[PDB]
């Protein structure tokens, strides 16, 4: 079925700016709640942000809220995911997800298809 | 179309060291067609576990609460927003708490913001002596349409 493929991670300096993207297969990309997860060295994975269907409410995660924000286009089948203000703490593997239901209180819960991932490395 | 906020409490209320703490699951809607599943454990559906478990307001999703001044009211959700319908049954059972499930889809078009809540409210079941969890659901509305 949908296929996602995240794009746009490499090395980046503390304090700058990235802006990560992911591409869905396919035509039923509105039908899907996406988000972004991510695993840090050490850690397991977790909830980073979500943007609804239309693209018209987005939910964060309180460690990244501020500093991060998602968008999408469904024109395109992509969602964006704009990273500011990049700490060491940021550097990990960002996984695209998306689901036709949406748990907020377990984020994770939802999603039933999974990108394979892309590495964000932020050195001070 | 399926879309659907999923606001699922069987795993977040059960006794726990640190409880009772608050358990809360927030719905934002700004687009039509959205519909909106709310699970509440039943009392008796795992032994213990949810004894003394409580939904607020009973007759939800027909009645909700809000907020005026710092007292949460009930009221009837198609008073606040204008043809909003209500499914009779879920899967073929009441649409009701009773049933342990609720669910509603907001209209097509909303002119007035809007914010609700249900409750379903655990902290006062005692088990092995830990305390169930406060679960309370924040629907935001905002004019869409």
């Amino acid at each position: 079925q949908v296929q996602l493929q995240e794009s746009g991670g490499g090395l980046v300096q503390a304090g700058g700016s990235l802006r990560l993207s992911c591409a869905a297969s396919g035509r039923t990309f509105s039908d899907y709640f996406m988000g972004w997860f991510r695993q840090a060295p050490g850690k397991e994975r977790e909830f980073v942000a979500a943007v609804s269907w239309s693209g018209g409410s987005t939910y964060y995660a309180d460690s990244v809220k501020g500093r991060f924000t998602i968008s999408r286009d469904n024109a395109k089948n992509t969602v964006f995911l704009q990273m500011n203000s990049l700490k060491p703490e940021d550097t990990a593997v960002y996984y695209c997800a998306g689901g036709g239901s949406y748990y907020p209180m377990s984020p994770y819960d939802g999603m039933d298809y999974w990108g394979k991932g892309t590495q964000v490395t932020v050195s001070s | 179309t399926n879309k659907e906020y999923v606001c699922d409490f069987t795993d977040q209320l059960k006794p726990t060291e640190s409880g009772p703490k608050v358990k809360k699951c927030e719905v934002k809607v700004n687009e039509p067609l959205i519909k909106v599943k709310i699970i509440c454990p039943l009392k008796g559906s795992v032994e213990k576990l949810y004894d003394n478990i409580e939904y607020v307001p009973k007759k939800s999703p027909y009645v909700v609460l809000t907020k005026e001044e710092t007292k949460l009211k009930e009221k009837l959700l198609s008073k606040l927003i204008y043809g909003l319908l209500i499914s009779p049954t879920v899967n073929e059972k009441e649409n009701n708490f009773k049933e342990g499930v609720i669910e509603f889809t907001l209209p097509p078009v909303v002119h007035k913001a809007t914010v609700f809540y249900f409750i379903c409210d655990n902290s006062k079941t005692e088990d092995d002596n830990k305390k169930g969890n406060r679960g309370i659901v924040e629907v935001y509305v905002e004019p869409y349409g």
